[PDB]
């Protein structure tokens, strides 16, 4: 329903070549590529106002666009370099005034890197609360830390008895880097679940936190593929 | 100076 | 006198050979002071006036990116247009837009127009109160409709009482030195015998400013309207224009008949008279 | 479909010896696609600018071609106008006198 | 050319508080101007769309205004809550230009606390090792937060349905410091 686009993330080499997919079946003439860097606003890179003709948008150079249908208008990256790195958004609409606004994408996250070996999937591990915190607020504070990731594209969520839960929950606004100075650090990523003190002291109960990370699809250790690495621990009376 | 308010037929 | 911004385009479906040939034109008066055509190497909107070279490229920017939309504009509306008349995909077709407006000597707003076309025929065009349209079929009435919606005559009326005026002001101040200035014409008569008892009479005008002229011919001091050869105003290609008046005359009496001149140029209008 | 009217004159009066601009009008005519040559003794000429396409409210086309000429006593100047609307190319006959 | 802007690009306000994000744009000749929300990592959710000759839009708590004339617009947010904490963008469409974003104003909703409690608590890794974290929480939402061995991270809003806020700090040293 509505504009589709294809893939939701990649990480590719400097270099490499990627074709973005976007398709929408409302018979649209005009359809529109933006990009958007950390903390700034969409930049139009190409539009087209029907099959068979292109035109550049404000930032066009190191991209091709093409428009051979009406339902398809893919942006292709023909040799990628780190300043490519950004959120990929495209658009359509029925008329160039746009009187219903334009119809957007989910968004394409691209990670440029120097190497495969410059990325890295999450070390998540779980910290029980205070006992100091407990006998003072009667309250237990559960911290989640993932640490040593490439990208900071992760999503953080508590599992309790199976079920994820939101409530006494709190995640960083963003990643914390490992190595600030240095253009390619890793990221830590923290959360925070709190629960009273006579649920957290109670053995039947059971604290998860799960980071799915956004990586890869030839080194000896593991290959960084698209994973959900969690992290667990129990409830105690003793 | 162009008119800029186009709307399609 | 009374002064006018008018811009012109033509949009000309070539199918099998690519995109369709556009042509943008503006006018001051009679004096083109920009271009855009697609078939360019430029892609930018051109320069044709000595006195539109003073704007700064904020000015070229913007009316290079506003040409090119008409230019999108049109592209898409051949294509639809194409559709409400059932026509094949085979057939080259031709819309036709022009709009301006009119001042006068005070230089304040007179009238506005827009007028749309489809293979030189009315298709759609903006009423004398700026507010409605007159439709020409059943396929315009669609668009009137989508117009309508869209409030495009309250848009355009902005424009055409508002912005028109003020750049036209601007326009006629900076190119003043041609555009509000008055050449009064050159005249002088030939004669041609066509045969025997007949004789053709031609009452010539050149190197006037601006093209505003009104030559009729006379027989003992009596207007001719009928029975007289009033060929276009066509322009000279230096900045001036050019009109002639005949009439066939029976041989001996050639002094009966008289050529009136009105014009701005002239403290007086003249009466050319022919003499051997 | 509109036939063309053909006006062929000098920017200038015509004094012989004086380097002067021949002009061929070409108004009332529809659709665009035309073909507007200058002749020298029926001679194509090939620098020839022309203005760009306009049309008046009855929504004919017109253009201006010229060139620039030095006219002599015996050298013929025409124009050439070729349009669908003719039977045969139009030739219009450089008049200095008209 | 089409240039929106949107100062300041950051704003904190506490619950409840009506606030204003300020919209400037250069060229005034528009079809409509647009009001964007932007979770982190998500795309845009349209909350108004203002034409050319409207004057202002409604929805729910949400206003914003048009003035062509100064070439600015405002998103008046009523009674805030920390659920209207988002970036905002405003955006501008003319046939020249196009659909045009400006830079975006992250907008910082703070929970009220009720009965801050500041602490510094030190927490056990749950597997068997001697990694630790030190937790910061209990804190009002005015106090803020900030060697390359230790790291600190910022602030976030914790909501049990009571509310708190928390900071980690970890390194490879005690919790006394910081």
């Amino acid at each position: 329903a509505g504009v589709t686009q294809t893939p939701k993330f990649r990480i590719l080499k400097i270099g490499q070549s990627m074709t973005l997919q976007c398709t929408q079946d409302m018979n649209h003439n005009y359809m529109y590529w933006y990009r958007q860097d950390p903390g700034m606003g969409l930049k139009l890179i190409y539009y087209s106002v029907g099959a068979g003709i292109t035109d550049k948008g404000e930032v066009p150079n190191g991209y091709n666009v093409s428009r051979s249908t009406t339902e398809d208008f893919p942006l292709r990256l023909e040799s990628a370099a780190p300043s490519q790195t950004s959120v990929y958004f495209c658009a359509s609409s029925e008329t160039r005034g746009a009187p219903y606004g334009y119809t957007f994408g989910s968004g394409t996250r691209l990670t440029v890197v120097e190497d495969l070996n410059k990325v890295f999937p999450p070390e998540v591990a779980v910290f029980e609360p205070s006992e100091a915190e407990i006998s003072h607020t009667q309250k237990a504070t559960l911290v989640c830390l993932a640490t040593g990731f490439y990208p900071d594209h992760v999503e953080l969520s508590w599992w309790v008895n199976g079920k994820e839960v939101h409530s006494g929950v709190c995640t960083d606004p963003q990643p914390l880097k490992e190595q600030p100075a240095l253009n390619d650090s890793r990221y830590a990523l923290s959360s925070r679940l709190r629960v009273s003190a006579t649920f957290w002291q109670d053995p039947r109960n059971h604290f998860r936190c799960q980071v799915q990370f956004y990586g890869l699809s030839t080194q000896d250790r593991a290959k960084p593929v698209t994973q959900i690495v969690s992290a667990e621990a129990w409830g105690r009376a003793d | 100076e162009l008119f800029s308010y186009l709307i399609e037929k | 006198g009374s002064h006018s911004m008018r811009y012109f385009f033509t949009s000309v479906s070539r199918p099998g050979r690519g995109e369709p040939r556009f042509i943008a034109v503006g006018y001051v008066d009679d004096t083109q002071f920009v271009r855009f055509d697609s078939d360019a190497a430029s892609q930018r909107m051109e320069p044709r006036a000595p006195w539109i070279e003073q704007e700064g490229p904020e000015y070229w920017d913007q009316e290079t990116r506003n040409v090119k939309a008409q230019s999108q504009t049109d592209r898409v509306d051949l294509g639809t247009l194409r559709g409400y008349y059932n026509q094949s995909e085979a057939g080259s077709h031709t819309i036709q837009i022009m709009y301006g407006c009119d001042v006068g000597s005070d230089g304040r707003f007179l009238r506005g127009y827009r007028q749309d076309a489809y293979d030189g025929k009315d298709y759609i065009a903006l009423n004398e109160d700026l507010r409605s349209w007159t439709a020409a079929d059943m396929a315009a009435q669609i668009t009137k409709r989508k117009w309508e919606a869209a409030h495009e005559a309250e848009q355009l009326r902005a424009y055409l009482d508002g912005t028109c005026v003020e750049w036209l002001r601007r326009y006629l101040e900076n190119g003043k030195e041609t555009l509000q200035r008055t050449d009064p014409p050159k005249t002088h008569m030939t004669h041609h015998p066509i045969s025997d008892h007949e004789a053709t009479l031609r009452c010539w005008a050149l190197g006037f400013y601006p093209a505003e002229i009104t030559l009729t011919w006379q027989r003992d001091g009596e207007d001719q309207t009928q029975d007289t050869e009033l060929v276009e105003t066509r322009p000279a290609g230096d900045g001036t224009f050019q009109k002639w008046a005949a009439v066939v005359v029976p041989s001996g009496e050639e002094q009966r008949y008289t050529c009136h001149v009105q014009h701005e140029g002239l403290p007086k209008p003249l009466t050319l008279r022919w003499e051997p | 479909q509109r036939t063309p009217k053909i006006q062929v004159y000098s920017r200038h009066p015509a004094e012989n010896g004086k380097s002067n601009f021949l002009n061929c009008y070409v108004s009332g005519f529809h659709p665009s696609d035309i073909e507007v040559d200058l002749l020298k003794n029926g001679e194509r000429i090939e620098k020839v600018e022309h203005s760009d396409l306009s049309f008046s409210k009855d929504w004919s086309f017109y253009l201006l071609y010229y060139t620039e000429f030095t006219p002599t006593e015996k050298d013929e100047y025409a124009c050439r106008v070729n349009h669908v609307t003719l039977s045969q190319p139009k030739i219009v006959k450089w008049d200095r006198d008209m | 050319a089409q240039e929106v802007t949107q100062i300041p690009a950051a704003l904190s306000v506490p619950e409840g508080e009506n606030l204003v994000l300020n919209c400037s744009f250069t060229d005034s000749a528009i079809y409509n101007l647009q009001w964007f929300r932007q979770d982190p990592g998500k795309g845009l959710t349209s909350l108004l769309l203002i034409q050319s000759s409207q004057r202002e839009q409604t929805s729910g708590r949400l206003n914003a205004s048009l003035d062509k004339s100064s070439g600015r617009s405002t998103l008046y947010i009523a009674a805030s809550q920390p659920g209207d904490s988002a970036t905002y963008l405003c955006a501008v469409n003319n046939a020249g230009n196009m659909l045009t974003f400006g830079g975006g104003t992250r907008l910082m909703v703070k929970p009220h606390i009720q009965n801050p409690d500041p602490a510094v608590y030190q927490l056990r890794d749950s597997k068997s090792s001697d990694k630790s974290v030190c937790l910061f929480t209990d804190f009002d939402s005015q106090t803020n937060v900030s060697d390359s061995d230790v790291y600190i991270t910022d602030k976030c809003v914790l909501d049990m349905r009571f509310k708190s806020n928390s900071a980690v700090a970890w390194s490879n040293f005690a919790c006394a410091n910081a």
